[PDB]
DNA sequence: ATCAATATCCACCTGCAGATTCTACCAAAAGTGTATTTGGAAACTGCTCCATCAAAAGGCATGTTCAGCTGAATTCAGCTGAACATGCCTTTTGATGGAGCAGTTTCCAAATACACTTTTGGTAGAATCTGCAGGTGGATATTGA
DNA sequence: TCAATATCCACCTGCAGATTCTACCAAAAGTGTATTTGGAAACTGCTCCATCAAAAGGCATGTTCAGCTGAATTCAGCTGAACATGCCTTTTGATGGAGCAGTTTCCAAATACACTTTTGGTAGAATCTGCAGGTGGATATTGATGG
């Protein structure tokens, strides 16, 4: 390729990483939690991922459904309300 | 273009009726709008599987009086009703 | 040298916090995990930015609400540090595990 | 030189002219500063558009064949060393549009026909050890001498069949211009005396000698004669303006037998309850349009007909083994119509000979296969099987109208109404569905509930109409002895239909090879 | 020349509820007065929510009604909390809330 | 007055006797699988109506109520699910 | 001869009454011809194994007739059943046998 | 035949039911708290059970409109159906 | 002969969930059933079904949640449940 | 009890993206007006099945005791919170290619809408069959002592 | 490792309940024929998503130190567990009638559809305005400093 690579997909890794300790921590304080253990971190991330894989394994087979190659808001809308995760401000 | 419709307007004159001096935000707008259409479907759901358990082919005020109290806990639907009741009441006026 | 106690700090970032509504997870680093996600799932996908910003403050709601299931169970256990047992009870009996 | 300056900037300054398209090619690319350094290690000719203004400024172009080479030789360098997806190459795209746009009247004011580099297609080829297949396109393949060529498979030089064999040209005695061979329609046979352009022509005063090898020049027979009498009435009664006159000649006629598969010779001629052979004649008809001045092949039928001295089933049967058209018939609103007159005119002779049931096997080709035509149009949309079946229904619908034909229904229907018992009272053709799949079957009412479903799996493809002695002689070509013959002379000798100048070409090559061919 | 809305004396539009209802699907047969019952009860709660969150703006020194507001009015409402249980509202934040053993007594 | 009630009971019946032909089913655990069963038809039903409804489309045909299928069935579930709906699509079709 | 639906697609659940009760049921003015077929295919794929599951509870617990309480074994023995049902109660299900590790002598 | 039947709910009832929870030791104050559970989810059960009731306008309640109930409390029950 | 605390419990522990029996009595859940309905619509009458339903439902809802209270104390490294864990568990689950 | 090093609260003021204010169009709503259709109101009534009561019976309500669980008091290894130095990588502004989302036409394969013949599921009554609920007999871990 | 007891099983035997067979027919279901239309492909306009570039400082990352919270240990008040004893509330069967449904009439009420009027978005330009963000200094909040 010209420009630098060519068709560079750029596989992602080490990005649950990118959750760090203190945004954790944060994220802990607005649910009002004093002390953090440190393997509280890890596992928190777990989470977190476990439930990102869900909604965006919903919202992803919504949009082929709906014959796109890019996710929208709304199907991600309609994953989260058949989730039993309501979320407004979203259409 | 399709057009997006919207209870934007009929919000705005609600909220001047009841806060004459008050604005909303854009993104409190959205939520307000999203509020009026998840009340707006669930209620409509609930009524016309209220019309499918009685055989009922028809959507009259009486399933949705039965939805508004099922849905809305306790004193908001003695209300909710309430309102709606007189608001089909004046439309038996003319 | 000036030090303030365990807790005083961390009371007043509860507060900062629960005052505050703006978002605590980093963009980028949430926006590189949904894409290794999706890519996991179905490769060569494009994401709306309006998405993103969805599952960000969606995911930071299920956080904040796990968290403070979290710090219920805690103080349940006579305690004030949150513990792996706390967030597995919660999401147990939330029944999600 | 600076008359052909004259002549060529225009095209040039109107390449030039495309912002951003002609900027990466405005000055000479370099691997190390543009950061490619493979740039000049794949390609052995370095030059962009400043090398032809240059080289126009100078003053050394003799011919403008060169300058013309040379863009288009840039153009695939650039597509050559670039991805498809990239932004130079739709560039190099749009600039090479608007260099043929701009290009061809002006290169036709200067004398030449038109002034595009084209190369024919991919020509595949076959294979010599087995003698039955070829070799595939765009795949491994072995050569030996350049004459002997083999697959990857046969014998257990190293290559990919990706090479293009570029276009003939002539020369014209008076002006030595390398004018194409298709486009000038120039065949050495017709004008053995030279090759002379329609300029030096007009300027003369002169007109080409008349082509003896003109299709209407063919030998007439009863059928090719009712066909074009009866498509040159409709086109009359119809008095469009683009209308021509369309000759349909007969090429081919002899008689052939066709043999019984082993599976069912085994079980039905050797126990004494079925033919052993039949016989029938083949002929193959061409239609042919004047457009323009210049005969155009635009339709081909081949047929196998059994007449009363034919043991049954087959006797008094007609059936169509393969036709093909090219959709360059004038004007285009009547071509379907034209086709159908001719699906009819055939039925009605057949009808006057005392023949009874026609037979049609209605199933459009795969993806790259030709029946008879070769290379056809990119723009010809190939039917899908239900818009074929909807197509010749109308022309049944259409002879049923006219009283020419009776009746028409599917094989499995038609089987029901017969009353068909055993595979042995069923039609036998050569090629056909049937003769094939009853043997693999047999491989695999004994026979004839396998024969019923299949026949209700397949009933909409099969059409069945219920409607002697040939006045016409038989008619000996080899060329014309099936659609293998004259598809392997069409990939030799490159006879195209893609586009009309090559279809004309291919017309006049065929016209002269019939016409050479009987001959002895 | 009177709209429905007019008629009953509605805010929400009764024509676009009823016609919306239909859209959905939910039944082959809709009488008149369930668009204009629903589109009552809409305006109702609305206005409810509406003054919950003005009461929350001007409590924070504000004239204009914020997502954070908004919260605020639902979750400080034990009807509207129960009736958005399973409810998140966007840039809206929590309550504040600390456990007493939390704080150093 | 004999007024009829309908159920998938005896469907569900010849159902146990492919899979046992030796095993019964219970009267109250017979109900329970005709609960079961309505429970299944009438989810996937409703989602695909959603699905028709958030993609603007009229009609309900087989690939929504397979969309249905992945977004509602487990994984194994869903994936051998969508194996017999398209078998028997084909079958059907090819009748 | 007149081969039923369910017969053209070698299902036994009815496809026939599948869309009957889907059209019935409103969910949209017109309905597909194979959704239905699909429909049928889906529950029966369902009542099929968690037909197999309880029939292999009634066997490992020395019964020839599936009771309720080999459903509810069947159902919750299998995580993903399990997550399938994990909101609905079976009527004369019961539960697993299930001892925690601390209530545990020793 | 006594009235205040919430205490009528015996205590060894809610011991078995405990049992079936796997819980071994109950402390005193349970018994009272889970009859209020109980009361709690019967009120709800009973009050939209009968407003399903009076929606057609029937003086009985049926069976299949407790499994209504249940299912919209989020709770399906089989076996009624 | 006496049995230790807690033999006899996991014998019912045992005994309970390998049964499915109904647990309620029938008669006070009915008669509770009853003066609940009372409260709200006068001159009721009920199914055997219905209460039937009614009760099998309460009793599933009630064992699920003492499982959950079980696991609750368990958390807080315990075996004896007290109020903080009905507490714990219905707050967690959030029916309040 | 006072005091100093910080975080908190908050009034004020400026630049501006977002909130609010008119003009004009207008197709999609929204409204009004007959012909048509049928869903359900209304009355009479057969038939479930629901309230009520007596005796058979299967546990439920209390007092004792102490084994063991729960909870208070003590101690400490260590870890996680508080403060800080360093710099990174995320954030913000800007531009741009173009893959891809989306608007408009055509028109056919698939849908609906009855008419009709076919078979098929639901229900009632008889009578044979059968898995299993307990009841009796050992009797086999097992747990307290 | 003797001994009392709940319970798995070896066996059994009666029955509510599950299974088999004949008959009927209104209710569905498949086939046929006509009509209608939803969205596929074909083309193309156009919003926005991925990508690159560059600067800079808000917190990420890392280390240090010690405060106190989690974890372990010990032991005492006592709350529940296990169990014997008395009775008593419940379950089951039988029996009057309150209403759930089946049948018939018919009228207020909800589609269907062709016009005709009203207006909710909304491009585009102009003025208004609440509050983001920075400044500065008054006011709790914390922690351990003299004694």
């Amino acid at each position: 390729g010209k420009g630098g690579a060519k068709r560079h997909r750029k596989v992602l890794r080490d990005n649950i990483q990118g959750i760090t300790k203190p945004a954790i921590r944060r994220l802990a304080r607005r649910g009002g939690v004093k002390r953090i253990s440190g393997l509280i971190y890890e596992e928190t991330r777990g989470v977190l991922k476990v439930f990102l894989e869900n909604v965006i394994r919903d919202a992803v087979t919504y949009t082929e459904h709906a014959k796109r190659k890019t996710v929208t808001a709304m199907d991600v809308v309609y994953a989260l309300k058949r989730q039993g995760r309501t979320l407004y401000g979203f259409g | 273009r399709s057009r997006k419709e919207s209870y934007s307007i009929y919000v705005y004159k609600v909220l001047k009726q009841v806060h004459p001096d008050t604005g909303i935000s854009s993104k409190a707008m959205g939520i307000m709008n999203s509020f009026v259409n998840d009340i707006f479907e669930r209620i409509a759901g609930e009524a016309s599987r209220l019309a499918h358990y009685n055989k009922r082919s028809t959507i009259t005020s009486r399933e949705i009086q039965t939805a508004v109290r099922l849905l809305l806990p306790g004193e908001l639907a003695k209300h909710a009703v309430s309102e709606g009741t007189k608001a089909v009441t004046k439309y038996t006026s003319a | 040298p000036h030090r303030y106690r365990p807790g005083t700090v961390a009371l007043r970032e509860i507060r900062r916090y629960q005052k505050s509504t703006e978002l605590l997870i980093r963009k980028l680093p949430f926006q590189r995990l949904v894409r290794e996600i999706a890519q996991d799932f179905k490769t060569d996908l494009r994401f709306q930015s309006s998405a993103v910003m969805a599952l960000q403050e969606a995911c930071e709601a299920y956080l904040v609400g796990l968290f403070e299931d979290t710090n219920l169970c805690a103080i349940h256990a006579k305690r004030v540090t949150i513990m792996p047992k706390d967030i597995q009870l919660a999401r147990r009996i939330r029944g999600e595990r | 030189p600076e008359e052909l300056r004259q002549a060529l900037m225009p095209t040039l300054e109107a390449l030039y002219r495309q912002d951003p398209e002609s900027l990466p090619f405005r000055q000479p690319v370099d691997p190390q500063l543009l950061g490619i350094p493979d740039y000049f290690d794949i390609v052995k000719s370095p030059m962009d558009l400043s090398t032809i203004k240059r080289k126009l400024d100078t003053g050394q172009y003799q011919e403008p064949w060169q300058y013309v080479d040379d863009i288009w030789l840039m153009f695939n360098n650039a597509w050559l060393y670039n991805r498809k997806t990239s932004r130079v190459y739709k560039y190099c795209s749009k600039l090479s549009e608007v260099f043929e746009q701009e290009i061809d009247p002006v290169m036709q004011s200067l004398g030449y026909c038109c002034g595009r580099k084209l190369e024919f297609s991919p020509q595949t080829l076959c294979c010599y050890g087995k003698q039955l297949c070829t070799i595939p396109r765009d795949a491994t393949y072995y050569s030996y001498q350049n004459r002997y060529h083999f697959c990857e498979k046969c014998f257990n030089s190293k290559r990919k069949n990706d090479t293009l064999d570029p276009e003939l040209f002539v020369e014209c005695t008076e002006c030595g211009r390398k004018m194409h061979q298709i486009c000038v329609l120039h065949h050495e046979i017709i004008w053995p005396a030279g090759f002379v352009c329609d300029g030096c022509l007009k300027k003369s005063a002169r007109t080409r000698k008349e082509n003896k090898f003109s299709a209407k020049r063919l030998p007439s027979t009863r059928l090719g004669t009712f066909l074009e009498n009866r498509v040159n009435d409709f086109l009359r009664r119809q008095n469009h303006p683009e209308s021509g006159e369309v000759t349909v000649r007969v090429v081919h006629a002899s008689d052939k037998t066709v043999e019984v598969k082993p599976g069912m010779k085994a079980r039905f001629v050797d126990s004494g309850e079925m033919a052993e052979s039949f016989p029938y004649r083949t002929k193959a008809l061409f239609a042919f349009e004047e457009i323009d001045g210049v005969d155009l092949c635009f339709f081909g039928m081949h047929v196998q007909e059994y007449g009363s001295d034919c043991p049954p089933p087959n006797q008094r049967r007609v059936y169509i083994s393969y036709l093909d058209s090219v959709h360059f018939f004038r004007p285009k609103c009547l071509r379907t119509a034209v086709y159908h007159e001719i699906l009819i005119g055939y039925l009605e002779y057949v009808k006057k000979l005392g023949y009874t049931t026609g037979h049609i096997w209605a199933c459009p080709p795969s993806e790259g296969d030709d029946y008879i035509f070769h290379c056809h149009p990119p723009d010809q949309k190939i039917p899908k099987p239900k818009r074929l079946q909807e197509w010749y229904k109308k022309m049944l619908d259409k002879a049923v109208s006219e009283r020419i034909v009776h009746d028409y229904k599917d094989i499995f229907k038609q089987a029901t109404e017969d009353r068909l018992t055993s595979a042995k009272e069923l039609p036998y053709f050569e090629g056909d569905f049937w003769p094939n799949v009853l043997e693999e079957s047999i491989k695999e009412n004994d026979l004839s509930q396998k024969l019923y479903a299949t026949m209700e799996k397949h009933k909409e493809v099969f059409f069945v109409i219920r409607l002697i002695v040939d006045p016409d002689p038989l008619i000996p070509c080899d060329l014309m002895d099936g659609r293998d013959a004259f598809l392997t002379l069409a990939r030799d000798k490159h006879l195209e239909f893609s586009s009309l100048r090559r279809a004309q070409w291919s017309t006049m090559c065929m016209l002269v090879e019939l016409h050479t061919q009987s001959q002895d | 020349a009177k709209t429905r809305s007019s008629r009953a004396g509605l805010q929400f539009p009764v024509g676009r509820v009823h016609r919306l209802l239909r859209k959905g699907n939910y039944s082959e047969r809709v009488g008149a007065g369930a668009p204009v019952y629903l589109a009552a009860v809409l305006e109702y709660l609305t206005a409810e929510i509406l003054e919950l969150a003005g009461n929350a703006a001007r409590d924070n020194k504000k004239t204009r009604i914020i997502p954070r507001h908004l919260q605020l009015a639902i979750r400080n409402d034990e009807e509207l909390n129960k009736l958005l249980g399973r409810v998140t509202i966007a840039q809206g934040g929590v309550l504040p809330n600390i456990q007493a053993v939390l704080l150093p007594k």
